């Protein structure tokens, strides 16, 4: 079988991020409901399973750019006392709606914390080592829901 | 962008 | 906003 629409596809990848490697791991996605960064899926498109290909996707089309504006300063009362702000340390906030808005602090310098609102992989050009291990059709449920089962 | 005046959580 | 935000493989936030 191929992969298309309304096929859970589950894969292995490794990816690249200038030369280096960032992280490497398996997972499984509802493909054609926007679970998977687009230039991913247009490069799975088609693949049958057991192909192996490399996949170069550009941050438009994986994560996107880094806003500028997505970098502001939140004093330190509002993180959790027994919590801890340090560099890399990643944290939720709300918006207006109350919808929730992801955080990672960059730095502390007394009473201000700066944080990125932005993707970790804003701005970057991901590499790819990925190959198809299975694709199936995908169950009522799992359309119902929009995302895969596991 | 702007945040309601609220505590963060951790993940 | 971020519009890719919390695409697999790598979501930013649940």
């Amino acid at each position: 079988m191929k992969v298309g629409q309304d096929k859970v596809v589950t894969i292995r990848y490794t990816l690249q991020v200038e030369g280096e490697v960032l992280d490497q791991g398996e997972l499984s996605y509802l493909h054609g409901h926007r679970n998977l960064i687009p230039g991913l899926e247009e490069a799975l498109e088609g693949r049958e399973e057991g192909e192996a290909f490399q996949a170069h996707v550009p941050a438009e089309k994986a994560y996107g750019p880094h806003d500028p504006e997505g970098v502001q300063v939140v004093p330190l009362s509002a993180f959790p006392e027994d919590a801890e702000v340090v560099p890399g340390a990643q944290f939720y906030a709300q918006d207006m709606e109350g919808n929730p808005m992801p955080l990672t602090v960059v730095a502390v310098e007394g009473e201000e914390v700066t944080v990125d609102f932005n993707h970790p992989l804003a701005g970057k050009d991901l590499d790819f080592q990925v190959e198809v291990v299975k694709v199936r059709e995908a169950t009522p449920e799992e359309l119902l829901h929009g995302h895969a089962h596991p | 962008t702007r945040y309601k005046n609220a505590k963060m959580l951790p993940f």
